[PDB]
């Protein structure tokens, strides 16, 4: 019958590894690099679009950076379509929490929920896992500014600075070298762009090949503002930091 | 009986490739060329009516389809897959939007819904991916004119102009040289006809070419008068005669 | 691959035959039925000295009049025990009486072949079910993952079974006392065990009409081990 | 290759090999026939006597559906019983909704669609039987034969099983020599002869003859088994022709 | 409105001796002021030396007896032809009756 | 739960020495309107059983179809369908009684009162009753509706107990049944003059009599009756 | 629904999916449990391949199931969350119905049961997780320490370790842990737990986590400096 | 190589099971033809009764789907009858739900959609048939719409299906190249049937008796099939000029 | 070979190997004999033990007062099929007040077994059954195969070495069919029949199992000292 054609997506290898998870991670290693850096006064999200065209409408385009709510955003590395399925689920989860408790969802609770959904696809159902890794940038009044990552296994971890996608080994070494604990957002913006500029597979880093976002308490007084950078604003910050 | 294929037929290979999606893209590559160009005051989508037999009435086969009064779609790849996607796209525009908000969806969100359907055929049990790439052109009040490509994976990207299928690589290069941000709709149609001629072997006329635009509101195609705010559809399919008129000024 | 419910060319179910191999790797369990009671004994087989051996539970009460010993993949036995306890209690609720030992055993064995593509595989554990009822007296059954159960005067299961069964062949007679059966289980367990038998790595139990099912204290078993040593040195 | 390992898979020829393998099981079975007469139909089957311990006349093979349809089959007997059970459900639901007993062509399609459905999926096996069936309805007599593929047609005469070639040749002679038609009583006699003649392909063991019929004049359009004197008369006629 | 219950009259009596027991009942079956039958047995031998009567609404009475007789049959199948003791039969009948707690057998049962 | 619309009145029956007799009129009432005048309410099953039905006619036609399907089903893979494994009166009754009790237990009854009359394989007389409640009983005489109140008293004068059955001939039994049908025509407002009668005898088999009429009626004394006091 | 039997027997009587789940446990970071006379200590390894980690928010290796019971693990991190959630729900369900918190043995038996179920249910794979469950029964001062594994078997331990290089630290514990006289104080128990991890860990910096559980719901996690003082004192005695 | 057993993509982006279903289509070795008149639509198909034991009246590949719609099938009879039953059910349901007769082109699309699903869903196999639907539509007039195992469909001026479809197709192409119109300019359906038979004789190079052919005719408000004697009258008229 | 992985696959010669493998399990089973006259029907079964400490596996199961069977093959499958027969006998009695005909019981067993031979996921039954009974048409004996094939016979045998008993019954056919009104002589004929299938071992008191049903005889099983009379 049908058993003949079943790939068995949720089995261990003899070494105790999940085949499909490992292969999904291999897929993600070819995706455009995304970087997150956490500072004392905010968080930076920087990401590289994959080999674009001059006829691509950039100002209406979004493939890397997505808003989950007013306090939490994600950077994507992997299959964009897979990511949008999970993103919509996360947006709903945040609203469910807000309706139930009348408070914005704490960052970790949202991250744990999405990570559990990824985990399920590795243990039951016989379906392929989501070929997506996320960087979560968010703020809540318990832990303040937070960075997390999750991958197709459904495992998640917290970070001061982190990269996903292509050339993460090189990127992480560069971040580990220049990152300091008392760093500020404007310094973190520079570090993120410098790291992408060195790790990129492209000839040069330009505005049309980037997506950029900040989460700042640089919102007038006791509140947090998300800023998804426009193409012209990415062009300006590239000049300011002296990359173009 | 019962569908006993509850497992994924698309899976990651050791190299990280999703084979069935790659193979679906190969089917799209074999398909007839279709293109889209965005102007300041409109969008044009076009393709060749590759008739399978001269006894066949190719007017009864619609490659360019109205999704909403302000949104149209064209494809390259497997025709039957396209036809059912058009049926699903038309319905989801109503069920997940118009029956909720009392208005037709914006282009980007309808594209998002079609993309979701195509993504699910890439992960759900006992199904293969859709063997088509779509080009969706549309207009809405707050986003203006837009053009999107949707691939078998479910990924979608916005374009100023693009081409898919057989001679897409050559066609995209042709479009890069001609496109600017000051094009009027008639200029975009002219460029569309020029671009499409390169990938067509045989007859090149209004009967072998299918072309539609997203442009001005057409009150003559509304079917009723009396409501000022209702001004008619922006989607319009060009006639055989209208295409031939522009082939003399070619 | 191949069906989970597939027959071999010899007319045997592959999965059932393979589960029998898992039971052969299990620790030894022995049962002896007498007219004064049924004795159940097991090898604990702790994997390390830091493992607190009294937490190893391979002899289990099903009801006051029915006990059970296990060998093989012992985690698989938990749902079987749960079902047995539920079946014993349910029958008492429905009929205001004790359930027959055979009927309890049959109920457990009905679970065995409920696998396919129900559970995904057969149980990887064998059970020795011992008990007493008014109709058939003291009884000992051997429940297998094939769904088959045989009644026995004496039976050994696990890794040292065929050597133990040959020993039980010679030693059992219809006039054995309870004390004689206790020493006999200890003697044969000591014979087949890798490590030296003591009160911490072996466990005894019995079922009598008067007192019901009882797991023996380590102090009580230790005395029976000392009694065994002296009587073997007596000739 | 591997196209023949799973049902519903098209081979590069455009063939369903699993259905063709089901036909092999049919060809391995005993001979069964059907004859369309002037106002009805006759069914007959060869029953191999494997041993003396078989109780004569007890292991009945021909099956009735409703009260006006007879069914006989060659191949895997259980598969045939499963098909007749379904046929009985189909006939019951038809009569429940429409009052009138199911017409023979209508009944033929009900069996046909059900057998065809078992060639659509790999989760089921095709039927290992060819079924000869028919009876009398408002438009007269009808005889059908249905194959493992779900294919069926109407017949003047039909045969299946191990001795089908022999039987077919005999049936073809009757069609040629009787363009005006055959009577019901003649058809019973001829059916006995043809089974006896077809038994040469199964000559190792001896057999038992079983005949049934539906006729407008002889049985009032109801399916009945041929018994006693009429059966013996047909056996005698058959034995006389082989000698 | 449809009334699923009725009253078929009848009176039954059970007495326990030192080493015997009797279960008696009249044979008259009625509805309202009419006689349905002058002889319609109401007390039944259910096997295993048990007699039973379920008096009141006869349809429920016949159903309960029929189900209990069946329970005796299956007790033998399931428990090696063990004799069903009167106490075990009583507990079993409680479960048959309480199984329809919210749509009762409209009878008074005696064994 | 429903209400009966088109209805049939009394069904009466009794045992005699060699068999049973059953009868019922040919009317289908629509309340007080005597709507349908050609309704057969005695339904034979084989040559050994007759089922007599009163109450809702639509439910009667349903039961008629169940019985027809029962005969079809019994003949399936049954070489002895017209012999040892033919349907018995007791089989047909128990089936109907099962259906009737199940339907009342779902609170959706078949609004009928049924009497199954027949002769068993061993020659024993069979006569038993079942209704919309699933209530069953047997007696030397059985009757439904008005017949229970007016026919039974007359029929019980012939067969008052079990020992009277061997003493009762078929001529005496038929005579009593026919008289009771006349009495019901005098006194039941939902009755008709036309009726059917069936005899099931262990020797002569099933005799089914249609288009019978109530005759020898007394009305002449009416001419002398004047006023109300 | 997806019903495929993934955990099945092989000709030699092995269930490979369950055995491969144990290989995932072997890969996981080392976890250790030691019970003293009046306490239990859970030690955990943190691999220093990941720096730039935010330790405030990163999932900690030891998880409270209730106020009196804790759970640590070795193996797949994502898998462990599912077991931890189920255990926490069951702990509250037990309090709701029995009106008493779970015993350590009951909680262990439940988690072990879930693990077993996932070895003979259709369409699911076994958990790639082994757990150490420690605490004190309500109104009881006797220390409790249990272990579970993918197959679903469980048992009580005076001291135990799981995960990578657990063979080495078990070697240490088997020669250093005396049953007649267990670590009499919190100090002695923590010292022996840190010593056991130092056989395997690398640097005694942010690589060792220590959680102490005492009777009556007294659970506290030691900080970097507190652990660092144990690390310092151990090696200064070793230089001799 | 399990990509050849079920309907998933091969490395070339092909569906082999669909391609093999097209091959099953010619298993009956029968050719069919359809043409349009002014007021009618005619469909003819070869009839072969190879066994003398067969009842020839029951051997047919033309189906009356609804009062207005007819369907001829190229492929094995089990799959043909499967498609026939479904088309009949769909046509009846359509009329019930939407209050008017299902158009020929709409039924074709519906059956084409069902076929598409079998090419995408693994558990269902394609039907090894090509379906040619004919009618005189109340809006579009004479109509021919044809469906295949790929889920493809289109309208036709005229069409042919079977092992020798190309010969018939080219013959029809050449006629319409002369006349320069999309139909047979003839008043009566009888003469449109005569045209259809004549051009099949020319294309195949074979003569036909009354039992060698099978004819279906669609007019306004009804589709019907011709008897052997009706076909004989058609053959006599062809021979007499 | 390539066609024996499941029950849903025909071989190129039209064989069903999983069904044939299920048939093989019966041949490994212990011998059991069935035979009948016009008044009675008898089952004789050789029970098999595991070893000298073990009991002898029971072979005969009662289905109703007038019907029962003997088994050879997978015992749990016999329990499933006999349970189904118990239910069907019971349905007939409760609903129709009718004892289930033995021939109809055979038809029901055939259809239940057939469903397991045509569907994916399942497996055929691995047991053979000999059903005896006395109904309205007298004594009956049936042989059930898990292929679905059910056959009515005067006598038969299934299990290991069953061919010896079957040949004996084929010789004795004219004699044992005439043993009317004499239960002991009919059992003797059955005990003599099963003896033609023994090697090395002989019929002992805990080895032999006998069942009988007849005109005025409910289905009863004899074991232990109750069969010493026939040894
Ligand atoms: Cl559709
Ligand atoms: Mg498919």
């Amino acid at each position: 019958g049908s058993r003949r054609y079943d790939s068995r997506t949720t089995i261990f290898s003899p070494e105790g590894r999940l085949y499909q998870v490992e292969y999904a991670l291999e897929s993600i290693s070819h995706a455009g690099t995304a970087i997150g850096i956490m500072a004392s006064d905010g968080i930076v999200l920087a990401a590289e679009r994959k080999v674009t065209s001059t006829l691509l409408e950039q100002d209406t385009s979004t493939e890397k950076l997505y808003k989950l709510n007013d306090k939490i955003a994600v950077a994507v590395a992997g299959l964009t379509a897979d990511a949008e399925i999970l993103i919509n689920t996360a947006r709903i989860h945040a609203q469910n929490y807000l309706k139930t408790y009348n408070e914005d969802i704490p960052v970790e609770i949202l991250v744990r929920r999405l990570s559990d959904i990824k985990q399920g696809y590795t243990q039951h159902g016989g379906l392929r896992p989501f070929g997506v890794s996320f960087i979560y940038a968010g703020y809540d009044d318990r832990y303040g500014y937070q960075l997390y990552t999750s991958n197709p296994s459904g495992n998640y971890t917290g970070w001061k600075a982190i990269s996903v996608g292509a050339n993460t080994s090189a990127a992480q070494t560069l971040l580990q070298m220049d990152y300091k604990d008392d760093m500020k957002v404007d310094d973190a913006i520079e570090l993120a762009l410098k790291t992408l500029s060195k790790t990129t597979d492209s000839s040069a880093l330009t505005y049309d090949r980037l997506e950029f976002a900040t989460i700042r308490k640089g919102a007038n007084d006791g509140e947090v503002y998300q800023k998804i950078f426009k193409p012209q604003e990415i062009k300006d910050i590239l000049v300011k930091t002296g990359i173009t | 009986m019962t569908d006993r294929y509850s497992f994924s037929l698309t899976t990651f290979s050791p190299s990280g490739k999703l084979g069935q999606i790659d193979y679906a893209l190969t089917a799209v590559k074999q398909g007839v060329t279709s293109l889209g160009i965005k102007a300041t005051n409109g969008v044009v989508i076009a393709t060749e009516k590759k008739s399978s037999s001269p006894l066949a009435m190719s007017e009864t086969l619609s490659k360019v389809s109205l999704l909403t009064p302000d949104i149209g779609a064209v494809y390259s790849g497997m025709g039957p897959d396209y036809r059912v996607l058009v049926d699903k796209s038309r319905k989801v525009a109503h069920t997940s939007y118009k029956r909720i908000y009392g208005e037709y969806p914006p282009t980007k969100l309808l594209v998002s819904e079609v993309a979701k359907i195509m993504q699910e055929a890439t992960q759900s049990g006992g199904v293969r991916p859709f063997g088509v790439s779509l080009l969706i052109a549309g207009h809405d009040e707050f986003n203006g004119f837009s053009l999107y490509q949707v691939d078998p994976s479910g990924s979608y990207f916005p374009w100023k102009a693009t081409a898919i299928g057989k001679g897409s690589v050559a066609a995209k290069t042709f479009l890069e040289k001609r496109w600017n941000d000051e094009l009027e709709l008639e200029d975009a149609i002219h460029i569309a006809l020029l671009t499409l001629k390169e990938s067509v072997e045989g007859e090149f006329n209004g009967d072998t070419i299918e072309l539609a635009i997203i442009g001005d509101e057409n009150p003559d195609l509304l079917g009723y008068t009396g409501i000022p705010t209702d001004k008619g559809p922006r989607f319009r399919k060009l006639t055989s005669q209208e295409i031939n008129d522009r082939l003399e000024a070619l | 691959d191949r069906g989970v419910s597939t027959f071999s060319p010899e007319g045997r179910l592959f999965q059932v035959e393979y589960s029998l191999e898992a039971i052969k790797l299990g620790s030894t369990a022995i049962g002896i039925a007498t007219k004064e009671g049924v004795v159940l004994g097991v090898e604990k087989r702790a994997t390390s000295p830091l493992l607190e051996s009294d937490s190893i539970e391979k002899i289990v009460e099903i009801d006051r009049h029915i006990g059970c010993a296990m060998s093989g993949l012992t985690a698989d036995a938990r749902s079987m025990i749960e079902h047995a306890r539920t079946a014993a209690v349910t029958h008492n609720l429905y009929y205001d009486e004790d359930i027959n030992v055979e009927s309890l055993t049959q109920s457990v064995c009905d679970l065995a072949l409920r696998f396919g593509e129900l559970m995904s595989r057969p149980f990887g554990v064998a059970l020795l079910i011992a008990g007493h009822d008014a109709d058939d007296g003291y009884q000992l059954f051997h429940a297998e993952p094939s769904g088959t159960f045989y009644r026995y005067n004496a039976k050994a299961i696990g890794s040292g079974s065929e050597g133990a069964q040959a020993e039980l062949l010679n030693e059992w007679h219809s006039s054995l006392t309870l004390k004689e059966a206790e020493l006999l289980v200890l003697k044969i367990l000591k014979q087949v065990m890798e490590e030296k038998l003591d009160e911490n790595n072996a466990q005894l139990s019995c079922i009598t009409k008067q007192d019901g099912f009882k797991i023996y204290d380590n102090e009580k078993t230790a005395e029976l081990i000392k009694e065994l040593k002296e009587k073997e040195a007596a000739e | 290759t591997g196209y023949d390992l799973s049902n519903s898979v098209f081979s590069p020829d455009g063939r369903n090999f699993q259905v063709e393998y089901a036909v092999k099981a049919v060809e391995n079975g005993t001979t069964s026939i059907g004859i369309k007469c002037n106002d009805g139909v006759v069914f007959a089957v060869e029953k191999l006597i494997t041993s003396k311990l078989l109780v004569p006349q007890k292991n009945v093979k021909i099956q009735v559906v409703d009260r006006h349809i007879g069914c006989v089959y060659s191949g895997l007997i259980p598969d045939g019983r499963h098909l007749v059970n379904r046929g009985r459900e189909e006939a019951a639901s038809f009569k429940k909704l429409y009052k009138t007993p199911i017409p023979i062509p209508a009944f033929a399609d009900r069996l046909g669609q059900y057998v065809q459905a078992h060639t659509l999926y790999n989760s089921v096996r095709p039927f290992g039987v060819s079924t000869i069936f028919g009876g009398v309805d408002k438009n007269g007599a009808h005889l059908y034969m249905l194959e493992p593929s779900g294919s069926y047609w109407g017949y003047k005469g039909a045969a299946t099983g191990k001795g089908r070639q022999s039987a077919k040749a005999e049936l073809e002679k009757l069609v040629d020599h009787h363009p005006e038609g055959l009577s019901a009583r003649e058809a019973v006699k001829q059916a006995a002869k043809i089974i006896y003649l077809a038994h040469e392909d199964n000559k190792e063991k001896d057999f038992e003859l079983e005949i049934s019929w539906c006729s407008l004049s002889e049985t009032n359009g109801l399916h009945k088994f041929v018994k006693g004197d009429l059966l013996q008369e047909a056996i005698d006629f058959a034995q006389k022709e082989i000698n | 409105q449809f009334n699923p219950y009725g009253d078929n009259g009848g009176t039954i009596l059970g007495i326990a001796g030192e080493d015997f027991a009797v279960l008696a009942g009249d044979t008259r079956n009625i509805t309202d002021y009419s006689i349905n039958s002058r002889y319609e047995p109401k007390v039944f031998d259910c096997g295993d030396n048990i007699v039973m009567s379920a008096n009141g609404f006869a349809a429920d009475g016949d159903a309960l007896v029929k189900r209990f007789k069946n329970s005796v049959k299956w007790y033998h199948f399931d428990h090696n032809d063990k004799k069903l003791s009167i106490n075990s039969a009583a507990r079993n009948i409680q479960h048959l009756l309480y199984g329809k707690r919210f749509f009762p057998y409209y009878v008074h049962t005696i064994i | 739960t429903q209400q009966p619309i088109v209805t049939g009145t009394s069904v009466i029956s009794m045992k005699y020495d060699n068999g049973v007799i059953i009868a019922a009129d040919n009317l289908g009432s629509y309340g007080s309107l005597l709507r349908f005048n050609g309704v057969e309410r005695l339904i034979p099953v084989g040559d050994n059983t007759v089922v007599g039905i009163s109450g809702d006619i639509s439910d009667m036609q349903h039961i008629e179809r169940l019985l027809k399907d029962l005969v079809t089903e019994n003949a399936y893979d049954n070489p002895l369908a017209d012999a040892e494994e033919a349907l018995e009166p007791s089989y047909i009754f128990e089936y109907l009684a099962t259906v009737m009790y199940q339907r009342r237990s779902k609170m959706n009854p078949l609004w009928n009162a049924i009497i199954v009359a027949g002769v068993q394989s061993n020659g024993d007389q069979f006569l038993r009753y079942v209704n919309l409640l699933g209530v069953t009983y047997s007696s030397p005489t059985l009757a439904t509706g008005f017949g229970a109140h007016m026919a039974n008293p007359l029929l019980r004068k012939v067969v008052d107990r079990e020992s009277d059955i061997p003493k009762t001939t078929v001529q005496v039994a038929e005579e009593a049944i026919v008289n009771a049908m006349r009495v019901l025509y005098y006194r039941d407002a939902r009755s008709s003059r036309n009726f059917s009668l069936a005899i099931i005898d262990k020797n002569t088999g099933l005799t089914f009599k249609k288009n019978l009429q109530v005759e020898n009626m007394k009305w002449d004394f009416a001419k002398d009756i004047k006023g109300y006091g | 629904g997806y019903d495929r039997a993934l955990s099945i027997f092989s000709p030699d009587g092995h269930i490979f999916q369950v055995e491969y789940a144990l290989e995932a446990v072997k890969r996981g970071t080392c976890a250790v449990g030691v019970k003293g006379k009046n306490c239990v200590v859970l030690g955990c390894e943190r691999r220093s391949t990941l720096k730039l980690q935010d330790t405030r928010i990163t999932p900690s290796k030891v998880s409270k199931i209730d106020s009196h019971v804790v759970l640590s693990f070795s193996g797949l991190n994502a898998d462990s969350r599912i077991l931890i959630e189920k255990a926490r729900v069951e702990a509250q369900s037990h309090r709701l119905t029995l009106e008493d918190p779970v015993t350590v043995e009951y909680l262990t038996r439940y988690v072990a049961g879930v693990q077993q179920r996932y070895t003979q249910s259709g369409g699911v794979r076994p958990f790639g997780v082994s757990t150490l469950i420690a605490g004190f029964d309500p109104r009881d001062d006797e220390p409790k320490l249990y272990q579970t594994e993918p197959s679903g078997i469980y048992s009580s331990w005076s001291a135990q370790t799981i995960g990578r290089n657990s063979k080495t630290v078990r070697e240490f514990l088997e020669k250093n842990y005396d049953r007649k006289e267990p670590p009499a104080t919190v100090e002695e128990c923590v010292k022996l737990t840190v010593r056991s991890l130092l056989e395997v860990v690398q640097t005694g910096a942010k690589n060792i986590e220590i959680t102490v559980v005492k009777p009556d719901s007294d659970i506290v996690a030691l900080s970097s400096e507190e652990i660092n003082q144990y690390v310092t004192q151990i090696e200064q005695e070793k230089q001799e | 190589g399990y990509d050849r057993h079920i309907t998933i993509f091969s490395p070339e982006g092909r569906l082999y099971q669909v391609e093999y279903a097209f091959k099953a289509t010619n298993q009956t070795n029968i050719n069919s033809l359809a043409v349009r008149g002014k007021d009618c639509t005619v469909v003819i198909s070869q009839k072969k009764v190879p066994d003398k034991l067969l009842d020839p009246t029951t051997v047919s590949y033309i189906f009356c789907i609804s009062r207005t719609i007819g369907m001829v099938v190229n492929g094995p009879i089990p799959d043909a009858r499967n498609a026939a039953l479904r088309a009949k059910a769909e046509a009846a349901e359509f009329r019930y739900k939407y209050g008017y007769d299902m158009p020929c082109d709409v039924l074709a699309k519906r059956m084409a959609n069902l076929s598409q699903i079998y090419t995408q869903r693994a558990y269902m196999r394609p039907l090894g048939v090509i379906l040619t639907f004919v009618s005189v539509d109340e809006e579009l007039g004479p109509s021919i719409y044809k469906t295949d195992p790929a889920g493809y469909y289109v309208g036709y001026k005229a069409t042919a299906t079977g092992p020798k479809q190309q010969e018939i197709t080219t013959n029809l192409e050449n006629h319409f190249k002369k006349s320069k119109i999309d139909h047979i300019n003839e008043e009566s359906w009888e003469k449109v049937v005569e045209f259809a038979i004549t051009h099949m004789i020319d294309a195949l190079g074979t003569e036909f008796s009354k039992n060698d052919l099978e004819v279906g005719v669609a007019t306004k408000d009804k589709f019907f099939t011709l008897s052997a004697e009706n076909i004989e009258e058609r053959l006599v008229a062809i021979a007499e000029q | 070979n390539n066609y024996d992985g499941d029950t849903v696959t025909f071989s190129p010669t039209g064989r069903l190997f999983q069904v044939e493998y299920a048939l093989e399990a019966i041949k490994q089973g212990s011998v059991t004999v069935g035979l009948r006259s016009n008044t009675h029907a008898v089952l004789v079964a050789l029970k098999r033990n595991a070893d000298e400490l073990s009991s002898y596996q029971k072979k005969i199961i009662k289905c109703d007062e007038h019907m029962g069977l003997s088994l050879a093959g997978l015992a749990p499958d016999a329990r499933v099929l006999s349970n189904y027969l118990r239910q069907q006998c019971n349905y007939s009695s409760l609903v129709f007040n009718r004892k289930l005909a033995v021939e109809r019981a055979g038809h029901l067993l055939c259809d239940k077994a057939q469903k397991n031979t045509q569907s994916y996921g399942g497996r055929p039954y691995g047991v053979g059954l000999l059903i005896i009974g006395y109904d309205k048409s007298g004594a009956h004996l049936l042989e059930f195969q898990p292929s679905g094939n059910v056959t009515e016979l005067y006598g038969t045998a299934i299990g290991a070495r069953s061919q010896g008993a079957k040949t004996y019954l084929e010789r004795t056919l004219d004699t044992f069919i005439k043993i009317d009104g004499n239960p002991d002589e009919l059992i003797k004929a059955g005990v003599e029949a099963i003896s033609q299938s023994l090697r090395d071992e002989s019929l002992t008191v805990d080895n032999l199992s006998i069942a009988i049903v007849g005109k005025d005889t409910p289905f009863t099983i004899y074991d232990g000292e109750a069969v010493a009379k026939y040894i």
